[PDB]
């Protein structure tokens, strides 16, 4: 205040602004308020880690954390989600951040209140025969970002919902896939055992890398550079702008490429369903019977889906493939 | 997650083993050597680690999670030293007759059984302080008196007592080129429990296994700590990917399923490269990515006899490579991409495009010369010829009588020698079982 | 004034965190009057009562504000007689600058769960050091179930009053004294006080301990009336009655210790319609 | 708190172990071993182990309700510290005839009633001072003559007298091995007594307190002085949380009806970590709370002997754990509610889960190299084997005829043989009311 009261006083001689001296007071000021800015941020708020933590858990930047997360959910998320339900989910959406190590310490996000301003959301998306689809999370913005973005008016706000359910549900298929395999792998439960197990191991490590590339490839390595050129200088106004052209990119790729393959994931998941219901059942004559009927359309559908998962890869690595667009109209 | 595990150390090896792997977790998450908290470093962003592998003290002392067990000489060393903060002597427990360096397993498993209740009060101690109990893990050798025996023993009853935990073993089998032939009774009677008892078995064959150590190592005379130092840089690669948050190869069921690919065919073989890690004698071992990657196919470079690739199966059931940067991540990134589509391995029907990556940071905190290294973790259906010359090995033993007299101490061979016949003929059929995957006759519909 | 001085005897006293000995003496004494509902002789001989202890022990802080302005309120003859005893402070001075009614309420309600766990508790123990004495004799199945039911009934009410006194009491004073030295503002003492009373708050909703617990201590009076005496079919017919009343309770009451670390009403809500009728 | 205990010592060791006692309780509250009044708080009560113990005559310096009784070597050494001051001239008594005990039940009890009304006179004074006693305190060894035949004698007036006050004891029971012969007739003869006429014994068993004096606290040379150090920790210990302010709706009373079920079912275990709590020793420890929990409900470390391992056939009736931390309410509330569920001590339908726990901080004016510690108080019915053992052994010294002889002297046991041969079949009747307990059949419906 001091400073730029002199600089008024200064101004007033000048009968009319010079463009050069008006631009030196400028540029006086604009160097106190930025080093200003960047310690606000960065020390008291700690700016750098909230971003990063958030992006951990809100757009699922975790696997560690969403592991954790479907682990614990698993039993209140199997049966409806009511009332009680609600409650349950964020307790173990708060103990999960701590598991993880994301809040065990104070190096860690603690010192932030960020990562407990974020609670579950249970609303009636999909079915409602399950919980498993109606779970989102929801996170409240705290200040100064709530002058950008609200509860009210929430554009920004609805983007990240709509990309949370696609990324899920991809998870949530893929958590009941370990689950499955995990049981039947575990002893006490000849050629038709073995390769029974192979092919199940084979395809929960296929939806692990696919799932692990997403995550690991794209949200993460875009995020860092945001938080990167913050903390390096800017302000909370332009983090937002830039965040809703990442998620709209995002949702144009969720459609285009993820529709050959949650087709094949559905089915997939019916298979495995139908494998441990057989299996659960083996140890006379009749388990057998059941057994070599279980074994052969196992494999067939198998095969299937297999065949149409080098092709969805193919595309994968070339980063267009004119044959899955196609594919991708044809569903839609 | 910060789910626990408990190690547990068996005999003169594991000890051993399990001294350097504490030293270098320690550098690795930025804590001293008697693993005291430092509080401006972080080892609960940077890792889970300080909850799963170790247990806090009301004085703040971070201490690892796990119970050792063997004779007198190696728990005194480990004191001596500075590391000494890494054991407690509540977790030691200490026999004093059921030593030998060399195969006696007999003597060990014994011993095993007259103290199992000692033993066994650790254990609970160790499962009541767990909070989410992924399963053990066992450091041993397969060589010992009291890591072969004693170890076996232990096995068959956390077989027992616990079905659904994961029990995973890094087993040194014992060398061929050995000067004792004892080798094989330790071997055949391991081998039954290391199937059965254990879900895992990650061989490290002792005679490629000390070569490595005498060739890259460059050591004046050879000794149990310097090949054990060689295990260690080995085993602590091998978790890498649990211990770092951000990939889903951290929980327990999704590393279970990857690795285990039938509850038959569980025997891994260890490839890796660079070996030194934190005890380089060596000139360099700064070098690109894609040197580590396509040495990491590799049978030659082996910790475990699986010899070379002419006369031998290519035939690979599962492939998993372990990744560490410290030298831009998409140029990794991209090549992993490239090598699963490209399939080094043969495939028939069994099985197709099994090749699998996990990816993981490498901290430079080591002692290195800025290095990136990934390690191999496979099941390969080469496999077979350890377990092979092993028969030829116990069949020539029998003929001689050659030192029956420890043995017969035991409780197994004063119960007849059936249960070793038993055991060949299913083992046999494990053999033949690995052989049919090579071809396209194990899947067949 | 010594202001902090009697601000810790506050907490001590008041909220039932530490005066224990003497509310101990207080129900001993008391103990025959509090089994009847009420009588008219009964707030006399209580408030004469309760003065007297406070005399007894003399003199031992500085400020004995605490002994002298506490006072017991009476509901009515100014369910049984212990559900009607209340608690009145007259306050001291200069120390009500944010003092309410509604707090001294609220202090007083967890005074009043404490203590009806405590009473049955000595009650209890009287009760033990009857069967002992030349009277009893018999040492026949009467001597067997006192035994049986005395073992159970003083762990359940010491758990139930271990997690009380924890859960509640001693968490909060904790905060209290916390709160009040660190800054040396008058908010902050505001501040404090309120948070206390929406904890005190969750507490009255979740409890209702006490029509159980009443019923209880009617039935253990008439064992204990018996015992005392020698000793028939009738001895029999209550002892029957005993176990099959203490096996109710057992249920109850273990259901009941899970409760007060949750924080939730549900299982809760199961124990209202137990303690009411079983 | 407001209840009052007063302490009875007999013999030389309950005199040993008193004034060591004392010395602890002053050392911890910031006053003199004279007992000087210099409470840093007296203006607020966060010091109340200054009423429970000891009383103000208005000498300007508090002196602790004790009574000391026993020949004349303990009671010269007493005098000749410094813990002179903690005892009028009246708490102490000199009073032996026939030239002490010697070692022999029949003489010490014989002492105790000559001058019986000299003791009687002591003890309404005591009660008479006091406030509202509560009950009484017995520090003693069945080992000797004096402390077992006058230490009985003392039990059969007190349970007379007062049928409604509570008698609790501290006995320590000789060593298994022997370290004097004549220890089992002593024990027979002071333990039919002691069955009967205490409503509370908490067994202490010498041998195994001894071995952990010289074990963990080191000192060359240990003597009864070191083992009774060990005592004195315990003795503080077990009252911690009355005595502070953390509690003080408890009551000596409650404590002892929740922990004794019955009469002939009143026998008590201890278990202590780190054997110390109240450093007055030397060492300091610090152990995870998860560890220090676990130690706890395990019989292997423990100051008396029972049959090793958790979870026994004679199972825990009640279990007591009183935890001393200075560390949040949360953990150790958490872990009481936690050790019940998991079933560490043995539970059983007809019976319920009685597990309670008991929290309290340690004082701020003891010394601050604190950890996590408790003491653990069970009734377990595992306790037989310590009283058979001596049973057996008293036999088999009898019937040679050797060391007959100090007893003849003395009435009792020169007339009534019978005494011995009636614990044999009391002993019998216990056990079989301990395993009533376990099914619905401890009383009839």
């Amino acid at each position: 205040e001091f400073s730029k009261k002199y600089h008024v006083l200064y101004q007033s001689n000048s009968y009319r602004g010079i463009s050069t001296n008006f631009f030196e007071i400028i540029n006086d000021q604009y160097s106190e308020i930025v080093n200003h800015t960047n310690q606000i941020l960065n020390q008291k708020f700690h700016y750098r880690d909230v971003v990063f933590a958030l992006k951990n858990i809100l757009l699922m930047g975790k696997s560690d954390f969403m592991d954790a997360l479907i682990e614990k959910a698993n039993d209140i998320l199997a049966t409806p989600s009511d009332s009680l339900p609600n409650y349950k989910l964020t307790r173990v959406l708060q103990e999960a951040v701590q598991l993880s190590s994301l809040r065990h310490l104070m190096n860690s996000p603690r010192n932030s209140s960020v990562i407990n301003g974020l609670d579950a959301r249970v609303l009636d998306l999909g079915h409602g025969s399950v919980g498993w689809d109606v779970f989102t999370l929801d996170y409240i913005l705290y200040p100064p970002l709530s002058l950008v973005l609200n509860v009210n008016r929430p554009f920004g706000r609805k983007e990240y919902l709509r990309i949370f359910n696609f990324l899920w549900r991809f998870k949530k298929n893929n958590y009941f896939y370990q689950k499955e395999m995990l049981k039947s792998n575990d002893i006490i439960r000849i050629n038709k055992l073995s390769r029974i197990s192979i092919l199940r191991t084979q395809f929960q490590q296929f939806n692990s890398k696919m799932e692990s590339y997403y995550l690991n490839c794209i949200i993460e390595e875009n995020f860092k550079e945001m938080t990167r050129k913050l903390q390096r200088t800017l302000n909370i106004d332009e983090l937002e702008s830039v965040h809703n052209t990442f998620l709209t990119n995002i949702l144009s790729h969720k459609l285009f490429a993820t529709q050959p393959y949650p087709t094949s994931l559905v089915l997939l998941l019916n298979s495995v369903y139908e494998f441990v219901k057989v299996y659960c059942n083996l140890n006379s004559n009749g388990l057998l019977g059941k057994f070599n009927t279980n074994l052969k359309e196992i494999v067939s559908q198998y095969k299937n889906f297999k065949d149409r998962l080098y092709i969805f890869r193919a595309d994968l690595k070339n980063d267009g493939d004119e044959e899955l667009f196609l594919l991708s109209k044809s569903l839609r | 997650m910060g789910g626990e595990i408990i190690t547990l150390q068996a005999g003169q090896c594991g000890n051993h083993v399990g001294k350097f792997l504490w030293s270098q977790l320690a550098k690795e998450h930025a804590i001293g050597t008697d693993g005291l908290s430092q509080l401006p470093d972080s080892s609960t962003e940077r890792d889970d680690d300080t909850k799963p592998f170790f247990r806090e003290n009301s004085r703040n002392k971070f201490t690892p999670r796990a119970i050792m067990m063997d004779s007198e000489p190696s728990v005194i060393a480990d004191v001596e030293n500075t590391f000494r903060g890494f054991f407690d002597p509540r977790n030691t427990w200490v026999a004093s007759d059921g030593a030998s360096a060399g195969n006696s397993w007999a003597n060990g498993y014994d011993i095993g059984t007259r103290n199992q209740d000692d033993i066994l009060n650790k254990i609970d101690k160790e499962i009541d302080s767990t909070d989410n109990f992924e399963g053990f893990q066992l450091l041993h050798s397969v060589a010992g008196g009291t890591g072969s025996g004693l170890g076996s023993n232990l096995l068959e009853a956390l077989c027992d007592r616990y079905p659904k935990k994961i029990l995973t073993t890094y087993s040194v089998f014992p060398a061929r080129s050995s000067e004792v032939v004892v080798q094989s009774y330790n071997t055949i009677l391991a081998l039954r429990r290391l199937i059965e008892d254990s879900d895992a078995t990650v061989v490290f064959d002792n005679a490629s296994l000390l070569n490595i150590s005498g060739k890259v190592f460059r050591n004046p005379n050879i000794d149990l700590q310097h090949t054990n130092q060689l295990i260690s840089t080995i085993i602590s690669s091998v978790t890498n990917s649990i211990r770092f948050p951000s990939y889903m190869y951290s929980s327990m069921s999704s590393i279970y399923s990857t690795l285990i690919p039938s509850p038959e065919l569980h025997f891994l073989s260890p490839s890796f490269t660079p070996f030194t890690s934190d005890y380089i004698h060596d000139d360099i071992a700064h070098k690109g990515h894609s040197s580590y990657d396509v040495m990491l196919d590799l049978l030659d470079p082996s910790n475990s006899l699986v010899s070379t690739a002419m006369n031998n199966p290519t035939y690979f059931n599962v492939y998993n490579t372990i990744i560490g940067n410290v030298e831009p991540r998409q140029i990794s990134r991209a090549m992993t991409k490239l090598q699963q589509r490209i399939k080094f391995p043969s495939w028939s029907s069994s099985a197709m495009h099994v090749n699998i990556g996990r990816r993981s940071p490498y901290l430079p905190l080591q002692p290195n010369e800025n290095e990136v290294s990934g390690m191999m973790l496979s099941n390969m259906s080469t496999v077979v010829n350890v377990f092979e010359n092993a028969c030829n090995t116990f069949d020539k033993v029998f003929a001689k009588g050659a030192f029956l007299n420890n043995y017969n101490v035991g409780d197994l061979f004063q119960s007849m020698q059936n249960v070793q016949d038993e055991f060949a003929e299913s083992r046999e059929v494990v053999q033949s079982l690995m052989e049919d995957y090579v071809a396209a006759e194990q899947d067949s519909y | 004034y010594d202001l902090i001085n009697v601000l810790k005897h506050l907490q001590q006293i008041f909220l039932g965190y530490q005066s224990g000995h003497n509310v101990l003496k207080f129900l001993t004494k008391n103990m025959g009057e509090l089994t009847k509902h009420y009588r008219n002789d009964n707030n006399a001989n209580y408030d004469k009562l309760l003065q007297n202890f406070e005399l007894e022990r003399q003199s031992e802080n500085p400020n004995n504000l605490m002994r002298q302005l506490l006072m017991i309120q009476f509901d009515t003859e100014t369910k049984s007689a212990i559900y009607h005893l209340k608690f009145d402070i007259n306050i001291p001075y200069p120390l009500n600058i944010i003092i309410s009614r509604t707090c001294m309420i609220k202090y007083q309600i967890i005074l009043r769960y404490q203590l009806v766990l405590q009473y049955h508790s000595r009650l209890l123990d009287e009760t033990w050091m009857d069967l002992n004495k030349t009277p009893s004799w018999k040492y026949r199945r009467i001597v067997r179930a006192t035994r049986v039911l005395h073992a159970k009934m003083n762990h359940f009410i010491k758990t139930i009053m271990e997690y009380f006194n924890q859960n509640v009491i001693d968490k909060e004073v904790y905060s209290l004294e916390k709160c009040y030295r660190n800054p040396t503002l008058a908010v902050a003492i505001q501040n404090e006080l309120e948070g206390g009373l929406t904890n005190i708050m969750t507490n009255r909703c979740l409890s209702d301990l006490i029509p159980l617990q009443l019923q209880i201590f009617d039935i253990v009076y008439k064992f204990c009336k018996f015992i005392k005496s020698m000793r028939e079919d009738a001895a029999l017919e209550l002892i029957q009655k005993l176990i099959e009343y203490i096996s109710n309770a057992s249920s109850i009451f273990r259901k009941c210790l899970i409760n007060f670390t949750q924080e939730l009403s549900t299982e809760k809500f199961d124990f209202y319609d137990s303690s009411s009728v079983d």
